[PDB]
């Protein structure tokens, strides 16, 4: 395919939890976590995160539940049949902006916007994608291309046109630590949050790693001397051939 | 019977019965190491049955 | 300012970036004399810098990326 | 069979070879570990790499070609003999 | 008699594990079998421990994947261990397969073991399409479409066949549900394979990379080979580890956590790295029949190979041509499998022609004319 | 047996000091530590 | 000494504190007994008596340190132990217990006896000399002492008549217990209240001793494989036993193993004078490579006669000391060593190997 | 009884009214143990030389130890004081006897000898364990030497050997029978004149468990040995190495007895008739011994299953030996010991032995109150210390297919 | 697998010729000694594939001496393999050694084989 | 036994999705929902099937024609997509104005052939098979 089709290669930022040994910056899930509410809510879902999750990784559990209590769920009917909802709860997953695919496409000019839930996991880049992705934005398209009406230019989007359009700007969140709030520190913030949310085993998934990668080298090396000593004496064979 | 090979630079320069101590204490770090990983592995599985 | 759109700044002036800014420059500049022809609507192939502007944000992405995190 | 059990492995008569050893307890484990792994794996790298070399410069050159005139196809250059084609 | 040997169980387990006369020279290579079995139960292990929690319809396929990853304790750790380790049981047979082309493992008192060998292979290329298509990605489910599409070519019965395999009109429900079960099932099925593939390899027993007799110098396996398989044991977990705990996702595609969507196919449509050899070779013909058939004869023609192989001595390691030929066609496979991903474009169509046209050509020109010239180049140069 | 018992050293030593070196290795991090700058 | 059964007791002081009893049947051997009876019953010996079986004697005998045997002669069957002096009451009693109410139990005959005796038949005559040795027995003493020494299949015997030669034999007339290093007032005691008191006299029906009936000039060819081995047989009177000692002696005896003798400087070859109750052998023998021994023993034959009388005389000491090695507890010998010459052109042969190698008598 | 010379040699006399017949010895130490590779069995041939000689009625032999060498005459007791000066005489001419000596006949039979050691199957297995067990040093050499080096050996090197060897601080006349003493020292005193010289200086050797495997398929059974370091004559537990291998004692298929001997091995062995024949032995040298078994299996398939049962019967001795072993090996020993002591030529040469290599002689009756002070338990210590877990040594002759390599066997050592 | 009577055939037919003769034969032995087997001690017939009924029977009629030499080959170059070393130059099997002894105990197997066939086809 | 495999009652009938032609007016749209798609289906009128017939398939870039899309002559159908990449389909738009790729804008023809715009291929036929007085999909 041509270089646009394929959507400009996301370079390789040094995240900090790229390496084999470091966690989420969990200040940066919160800040994340604060910049989606505040503006990829009103158009992504990000379903299968459950406000249970973020307690212990970016909220405390009195913040978790708090938060629930502010939307409204539906429960089962009362007893009379009719319609009832209740305040929310740490066990609900949270709600979209849209009730199904036919009213979020009818709200962004036929395009939906993915569940954010696995948009980390579900891309090539990775976290970079979704970085270069919301900074990706040209402020004048290059010269040549002519977009659908409704689209803005995005090299790093395969086709080149993505229904977004830019969305983080300076300034745009305050953030809760007094952090200053740079497009470029919102996206950052956005796109940890995002890998989090689609990799929530991240951290205790490398610590895992770790401690196997520990076990396993000390047995490695501990059965490489055994079957060298253990070989010794086929490899330290001597043989003699004295026919008459 | 006839002339050995010579293994002098072969030979171990440690005691008799202590390399087979350290050779004990080595196989038997291998076993309590893979019953370790076996152990977190088998609870780990488990655990999905709670 | 964010420290993202000085990164682009600074490297875009760099020595290895300058070749790729330039190209896509007059790039631009034909584009736009293309674009200036009454027939530009006929032409089958109307050309598009959508080439030189990836291997502009190429060579200054190699450039941004290890710094960046840095700022932040 | 051509492989029976430790009484009869099929061996043909063997006599007059004389198979000596040490135990261990009593060789000097991993004797030239350290030496051997670099001197011998450079000598059997050095013995067995143009049986490896050649056919993989065989194949990385075409590999090579086809992707660079891929390349070359989906470019503004390229757009013309991208048509022929 | 020792109970080792007295008690029946206890006397198979000798004469697979504890007594087995391995020959003495045998590589590290021949420690991969070892591994094969090892991740048939890794495979087998989580699996068990994914279907406890998967649900198999169409509707909670992915949802559930995910409900697992998410919110199963070790969830995550079974399906990583569970896909990766497919992934390297496909790179230990890949090997397991390579060291039996290189060494004349193939040829003739082990014919018989070859056979179920390409049998095996076969078979886990089900099992891993299949369960592959339990995720119902968008690759997942279009990988299903393509593959019972390309099935709809057989001459007469394809029109009749492929409603029996979609159970239905099109990859739905049915479909997942029953490449669920069979995929659940399948893997016993290639147990007993390999319990098949020990006995035929226990009646004559292993080669060696020299390739003569090993009978005039066989060892035990308890204290040689054990302890050998454990070097390599531990190096597959190593490597296992550095996979399945760091970077779990390398080996799969992205496309595949897209939930499926049949009304929107991804831009493009690639197995899981291990077919994509395959997979080339069926584009590489025009044909959907000639595809099919071509395929499944390139998994089959290794049948072909004993009786093609017309070499006196077992095994490339003393062969001059014979590895250069050997290396040139391992590297057409892995080109044939980079051609897999590739998009059908202008160099590549021919590309995966020609590599297609040598990977055949391997098998019922190069081996047979290079062996006999190699035997010829023997007798003379030893006059 | 004594295999049993003797796993759980090993499996307890590693896991401490994973879990004691990994908390310091990432102490700027984690939750724990950065929960007080929100509260 | 004696009891009322005429059971012959004899006891001397050992050099080596060990008891080493042994009973000698006087005429229970090879020679009395259809052919190989003596082997079987001698295998019977020790195994299951009316006091304790086998398994458990052998046991007991082990915890007391002792060890027993039976071995057949063609003269008598021998029952020989050898125990710490504390042990006299046990064995003596055992073997009492052994010569009566023997069980000759067929499960015995059938798994331990004919199979040992078997084994020990093939293991011996796998040996060339000691096959030639039987034959020249055989051709020498047709009847009696050459009966073969050893079971063969080729004269099948079933236990009743083994266990009606052990009755009918073993009788107190026929059996003489011989000590070294026992009291022999202590084992007459022992030998009196134990089960040898029980034996009859006599035997009622059966021990009617042949003549020996000695026979020379014969000849005789045993192809066998492997070594071969050639050897020459003089019968000798008793009272000759004297002058062949000396002459054995002086060529070169098996029982004195020493280089430098007239007969040690060919390879293979030896000498030895079989001694027996009624008559002698006297034995050239030649062994190994069948062309070797072809001109090995024609060496020995010239070199037997034609042996200086001087030679003849100096070899009167070593004779002596001979008869003093082989006069063993069981095989006692008396025998006076005279330097007389002997003559040896009597002599029967036999050839055992590569018989298209091997010379016949009329080549000496 | 002991009288030193003049000259400085030691007579020591075993005398015994009760014995049949006397036999006197002069042994002068330095076996093969003293060679080295390039001129060995020439003790053996030296020795052979001069046993040789007229023996004037007497029945002068050679000895031929590993360690220590030496020429017996035996002969009836009242002659004994004649062989006396008979060996004297030889002695004190021996160097003009090996000068004036052809050495080719001599080699021959020497050559013949060690032929014969390489051909009975017992005696080759036996060699080759004792040769690899202390390879590298003088003592792993054969006692009579080896064909290829019998051959090359010369009268100059055995004249070196006596001059070396033969000293009178190194030199021994070991005598038994019924005779006087002093009789047959006065009549030695007169007859022998020997070289002075220091004792030489015993070589060292050390244990190295190895293995060594001749296998020969053309022959009918397989021949194999396995032993560990034993105790040499110096150390307290020689009696105690004996006992411990008694316990598992000697075996032969065939042999009537061999459904009912006590050790256990035996009635293992028996189920199948794994093995055709095994006799357990503690060879004991001045300073170090072998410890172990020599066994002949008949099924070629059973080699293995005779290996580890032995091995496991052996990890018994550390364990769960009983009391009805222990006083039956304490029994058969003492009964051993008292039977290899009957005939005069071996008391002569066990006096000879002893008193070369330890310096001195338990008397028989020492030695039965010396192994009836042993325990069970000091059975268990010494099976802890020497046996459980030590590196063996091992030798096969044919059918050895089935003989699993080293580390099987050696890991057998240790399990349970 | 091609028969010793064929692979024969083949090399008579070459080396009957002299161009062809000329061409390969230098060819020949660069191949065999590149073919790395003789730094092992092995000669060419010691690689020869045993597991055949035809081959079977050429071993097993082989003379004692060559049975034996051929054991002994074999068991160095398995253990030469098993410790990854070669013998020096000076202790490899030169060029003159490699006899092709087995050969014509295994053409006459085919021999044998062959007259079966043509006359069970009679 | 096998039988199970096939098509199940709940899939062998409700799979095909029998909908009246008749109801359906010459020109709207009657969207339908089949095959778990989108459907969208015009009974043919018959000046627009006339006029298909005289179009030459040459003309089109796209190698189809109408005789081989249309099963039933005047009732046929296509699948929920007006471009290759699904575009929703608009209704009387594009180059013959039959129908508009309205995600990009592109043409669909009364054929439903990629007449224009960015379609990659021609918009597929929801189960092609409709028959008599009804469709089926
Ligand atoms: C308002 C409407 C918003 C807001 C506030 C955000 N997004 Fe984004 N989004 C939106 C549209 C119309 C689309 C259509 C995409 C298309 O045309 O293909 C999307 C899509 C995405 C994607 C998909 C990227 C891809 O498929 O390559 C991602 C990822 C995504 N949106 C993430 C995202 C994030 C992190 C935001 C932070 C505030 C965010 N969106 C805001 C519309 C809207
Ligand atoms: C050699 C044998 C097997 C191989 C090679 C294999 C391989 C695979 C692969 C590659 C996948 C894809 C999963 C993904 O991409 O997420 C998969 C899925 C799956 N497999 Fe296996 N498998 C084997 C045996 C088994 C067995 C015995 C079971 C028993 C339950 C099993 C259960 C599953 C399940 C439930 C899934 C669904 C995946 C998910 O929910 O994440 N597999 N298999
Ligand atoms: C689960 C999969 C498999 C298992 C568990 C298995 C098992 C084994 C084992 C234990 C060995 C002995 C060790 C070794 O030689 O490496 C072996 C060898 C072998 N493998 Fe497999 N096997 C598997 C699949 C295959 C396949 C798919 C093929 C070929 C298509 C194959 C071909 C062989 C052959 C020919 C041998 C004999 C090698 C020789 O003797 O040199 N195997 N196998
Ligand atoms: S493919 Fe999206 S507009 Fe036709």
């Amino acid at each position: 395919m041509t270089a646009a089709e394929h959507g400009l290669h996301p370079p390789a930022y040094n995240w900090p939890h790229n390496g084999m040994f470091e966690t989420f910056d969990h200040a940066s899930i919160r800040r994340g976590f604060q910049v989606y509410r505040e503006v990829c809510a009103a158009c992504h879902s990000l379903d299968r995160i459950a406000w249970r999750n973020l307690v212990g990784v970016s909220h405390t559990t009195s913040e978790a539940k708090a938060m629930a209590e502010e939307l409204e769920y539906d429960d089962e009917p009362d007893d009379e049949g009719k319609p009832r909802k209740r305040p929310g709860k740490l066990a609900d997953y949270i709600p979209g902006p849209y009730e199904n695919e036919q009213a979020a496409r009818a709200a962004n000019q036929g395009a939906y916007p993915p569940d954010l839930s696995l948009i980390v996991k579900a891309r090539h880049g990775g976290s970079d994608y979704i970085f270069s992705l919301l900074t990706g934005y040209p402020d004048e398209p290059p010269a040549g291309v002519v977009l659908p009406e409704g689209s803005n230019y995005n090299p790093y989007f395969p086709g080149g046109a993505i229904a977004m359009g830019r969305v983080l700007f300076d300034d745009l969140v305050e953030y809760e630590d007094g952090t200053p709030a740079t497009t470029s520190q919102m996206a950052k913030d956005v796109s940890t949050f995002l890998n989090w949310a689609s990799e929530p085993e991240h951290d205790d998934r490398k610590k895992w790693g770790l401690k196997a990668l520990v076990v396993l080298s000390s047995l490695y090396l501990l059965s490489i001397w055994v079957k060298r000593f253990k070989w010794t004496p086929i490899k330290n064979r001597k043989f003699r051939f004295d026919p008459p | 019977n006839y002339q050995q090979p010579d293994y002098s630079s072969y030979l171990n320069n440690k005691s008799g019965q202590g390399s087979r101590n350290f050779t004990y204490f080595m196989v038997g770090s291998m076993g309590l190491l893979s019953a370790a990983g076996a152990k977190s592995t088998v609870e780990a599985f488990l655990s999905s049955f709670a | 300012a964010d420290p993202l759109d000085t990164l682009r700044e600074e490297c875009t002036k760099t020595a290895a970036c300058k070749p790729f800014d330039h190209h896509f420059h007059e790039c631009i500049e034909r584009v736009t004399k293309e674009q200036e022809e009454p027939d530009y609507e006929h032409k089958h192939y109307k050309e598009d810098c959508i080439e030189e502007f990836f291997h502009l944000q190429h060579c200054v992405n190699d450039c941004v990326a290890p710094r960046l995190f840095n700022r932040l | 069979t051509y492989m029976g059990w430790w009484g009869s492995l099929g061996s043909p008569k063997q006599k007059y070879i004389t198979q000596y050893t040490i135990s261990p307890y009593a060789a000097k484990p991993l004797k030239g570990a350290a030496y051997n792994a670099v001197f011998n794996t450079f000598r059997r790298t050095k013995n067995q790499f143009l049986y490896v070399a050649i056919p993989f410069v065989v194949v990385w050159s075409i590999w090579t070609r086809a992707r660079d005139y891929n390349e070359y196809l989906y470019t503004k250059e390229g757009r013309e003999e991208l048509e022929r084609v | 008699m020792p109970t080792r040997k007295s008690n029946t169980y206890l006397s198979l387990v000798n004469s697979y594990l504890i007594d087995s006369p391995q020959p003495s020279s045998i590589n590290y290579w021949w420690n991969l079998g070892s591994l094969l079995g090892l991740c048939l139960v890794i495979q087998i292990a989580s699996g068990v421990f994914l279907a406890m929690h998967y649900s198999s319809n169409i509707e909670l396929a992915f949802d559930s994947v995910e409900h697992i990853m998410r919110d199963v304790n070790a969830g995550w750790l079974i399906r990583y261990i569970h896909a990766n380790g497919a992934s390297f049981f496909f790179i230990c047979m890949y090997l397991h397969i390579g060291k039996a082309l290189y060494y004349g493992s193939y040829k003739q008192p082990r014919v018989m073991l070859w056979v179920i060998g390409v049998v095996i292979f076969i078979l886990t290329m089900a099992i891993a399409f299949m369960g592959y298509c339990l995720v119902y990605g968008q690759m997942s489910h279009w990988g299903a479409t393509v593959i019972t599409n390309l099935l709809s070519a057989i001459p007469f019965i394809g029109n009749d066949i492929v409603p029996f395999i979609w159970g239905g009109f099109s990859v739905s429900n049915p479909t997942i549900q029953r490449f669920f079960a069979l995929h659940f099932l399948l893997p016993f099925i290639l147990a007993a394979l390999v319990c098949m593939h020990l006995m035929a390899l226990h009646v004559h027993g292993s080669s060696n990379p020299v390739g003569i007799t090993g009978n005039i110098d066989r060892l035990p396996m308890h204290p040689y080979f054990i302890f050998k398989d454990l070097i390599t044991v531990f190096v597959f977990l190593l490597i296992f580890s550095l996979f399945v705990f760091y970077s779990p996702n390398t080996l799969g595609h992205p496309d595949n956590y897209i939930p499926g969507n049949p009304m929107v196919t991804p831009p493009s449509i690639v197995p899981e790295w291990y077919l994509l050899p395959f997979y080339a070779i069926l584009r590489s013909i025009p044909d959907k029949l000639g595809g099919v058939i071509a395929m499944f004869g390139a998994i089959l023609i290794l049948l072909s190979l004993p009786y093609t192989d017309r070499s006196i001595i077992r095994g490339n390691s003393f062969k001059v041509l014979s590895k250069l030929a050997f290396y040139l066609f391992v590297f057409n496979f892995i080109l044939l499998g980079n051609l897999g991903q590739l998009h059908v474009e202008v160099p590549y169509i021919q590309l995966g022609q020609f590599a297609t046209a040598y990977y055949f050509a391997h098998y019922i020109i190069v081996v047979p004319v290079i062996s006999t010239l190699e035997n010829i180049l023997y007798y003379i140069g030893t006059q | 047996a004594t295999i049993f018992g003797g796993a759980f050293a090993f499996q307890g030593f590693f896991d401490v000091a994973v879990n004691k070196w990994w908390e310091e290795h990432n102490k700027a991090k984690l939750w724990k530590n950065v929960k007080g700058k929100f509260l | 000494s004696s009891i009322p059964n005429s059971v012959k007791i004899a006891a001397k002081e050992s050099a080596t504190d060990l008891t080493k009893l042994s009973v000698i049947i006087n005429n229970a051997g090879s020679k009395t007994g259809k052919s190989g009876v003596s082997h079987l019953l001698s295998k019977f010996t020790f195994l299951n008596n009316g006091a304790k079986s086998a398994l458990r004697f052998t046991r007991e005998s082990e915890l007391l340190g002792g060890t027993f045997e039976s071995k057949v002669t063609r003269d008598a069957l021998i029952l020989n132990t050898t125990f710490l002096k504390q042990d006299l009451p046990y064995y003596v009693e055992a073997l009492g217990n052994v010569v009566s109410n023997t069980q000759f139990a067929p499960h015995e005959f059938n798994e331990i006896v004919l199979p040992t005796a078997n084994a020990e038949t093939k293991l011996a005559n796998a040996n060339p000399a000691f096959k030639g040795v039987e034959k020249l027995h055989e051709i020498t003493f047709r009847r009696g002492l050459g009966n073969p020494l050893f079971y063969n299949e080729s004269t099948p015997i079933k236990l009743e008549e083994v266990a009606q030669f052990s009755k009918e034999q073993f009788s107190g007339e026929n059996i003489s217990i011989v000590a070294e290093g026992a009291n022999e007032e202590d084992l007459t005691k022992f030998v009196s209240e134990s089960a040898f008191c029980y034996l009859p006299s006599s035997s009622s029906n059966g021990a009617k001793a042949l003549p020996t009936n000695t026979f020379t000039g014969q000849e005789a060819r045993v192809p066998s494989s492997g070594a071969s081995s050639a050897l020459i047989g003089i019968p000798v009177k008793p009272a000759d036993f004297g002058k062949y000692e000396v002459l054995s002696a002086a060529i070169g005896t098996s029982t004195l193993p020493s280089t430098s003798t007239p007969l040690a400087q060919i390879p293979g070859a030896t000498s030895h004078l079989y001694k027996y109750q009624d008559a002698g052998l006297f034995v050239i023998s030649v062994s190994g490579e069948a062309s070797q021994v072809a001109q090995g023993i024609k060496q020995a034959k010239s070199v037997a006669e034609s042996v200086s009388s001087s030679a003849l005389s100096e070899a009167v000491k070593a004779a002596e000391l001979s008869v003093a090695l082989q006069s063993t507890v069981d095989s006692p010998l008396n025998v006076k060593v005279v330097a007389e010459e002997a003559p040896i052109s009597k002599f029967n042969y036999v050839a055992v190997g590569d018989l298209d190698v091997l010379p016949y008598a009329d080549e000496l | 009884k002991y009288t030193t010379l003049s000259n400085g040699v030691t007579v020591a006399t075993e005398t015994n009214p009760a014995a049949k017949t006397s036999s006197v010895g002069l042994f002068f130490g330095a076996g093969s143990r003293s060679e080295h590779s390039h001129s060995n069995g020439i003790s053996a041939l030296t020795t052979n030389v001069l046993a040789s000689q007229s023996a004037k009625g007497s029945l002068l032999t050679a000895k031929n130890d590993r360690e220590f060498n030496g020429i017996i005459a035996q002969t009836t007791n009242d002659n004994i004081t004649e062989a006396g000066k008979l060996i004297a005489s030889i002695a004190s001419n021996a160097v003009d006897i090996v000068e004036k000596t052809d050495l080719t006949k001599h080699k021959q039979y020497l050559s013949a000898q060690a032929s014969a050691v390489e051909a009975d199957p017992k005696s080759k297995v036996l060699s080759h364990l004792y040769s690899s067990a202390f390879q590298g040093y003088s003592l792993a050499l054969p006692t009579l030497g080896t064909t290829e080096s019998v051959e090359n050996l010369e009268n100059q090197d055995s004249l070196r050997h006596l001059a070396k060897h033969l000293v009178n601080n190194n030199t021994v006349i070991a005598a038994s029978g019924n005779f006087d003493h002093d009789k047959l020292a006065d009549a030695i005193e007169a007859n022998l004149k020997i070289a002075e010289g220091v004792k030489p200086e015993i070589k060292p050797a050390s244990f190295l468990g190895s293995e060594v495997r001749m296998r020969d398929d053309t022959l009918p059974k397989a021949y194999i040995s396995i032993a560990v370091h034993g105790e040499g004559l110096n150390s307290p537990n020689y009696y105690l190495a004996k006992v411990a291998a008694a316990i598992y004692g000697d075996f032969y298929l065939h042999s009537t007895i061999a459904k009912f001997t006590s050790p256990k091995l035996a009635s293992i062995v028996q189920e199948y008739n794994i093995v055709e024949s095994y006799n357990h032995y503690s060879k004991s040298f001045s300073d170090t011994g072998i410890w172990g078994y020599y066994a002949e299996i008949a099924d070629k398939f059973t080699v293995d299953d005779f290996t580890h049962f032995s091995l496991k019967e052996w990890n018994r001795l550390s364990i769960s030996i009983s009391e009805a072993e222990v006083a039956r090996a304490k029994a058969q020993v003492k009964t051993a010991l008292a039977k290899e002591l009957a005939n005069s030529f071996a008391v002569t040469s066990d006096i000879a032995e002893k008193v070369l290599l330890v310096g001195h002689r338990q008397s028989l009756r020492e030695a039965f109150e010396k192994i009836d002070a042993i325990k069970v338990n000091d059975v268990k210590e010494w099976g802890k210390s020497k046996v459980w877990d030590r590196d063996i040594v091992i030798s096969g002759t044919g059918l050895i297919e089935d003989l699993l390599d080293y580390n099987r066997n050696r890991n057998e050592m240790a399990m349970m | 697998v091609q028969s010793m009577t064929s692979v024969v055939k083949a090399a008579n037919f070459i080396l009957a010729r002299p161009t062809l003769s000329k061409i390969i034969t230098p060819l020949a032995q660069k191949f065999t000694a590149y073919a790395g087997y003789r730094e092992m001690g092995l000669k060419f017939n010691d690689l020869l594939l045993e597991e055949t009924p035809i081959m079977q029977t050429a071993i097993k009629r082989l003379p004692s001496e060559l049975n034996y030499s051929r054991n002994f080959r074999i068991l160095t170059a398995h253990q030469l393999a098993l410790s990854h070393q070669l013998l020096p130059a000076e202790k490899a099997v030169k060029p003159e050694e490699d006899d092709n002894y087995l050969i014509p105990y295994i053409l006459e197997a085919e021999k044998e084989a062959f007259e079966k066939a043509e006359l069970d086809n009679i």
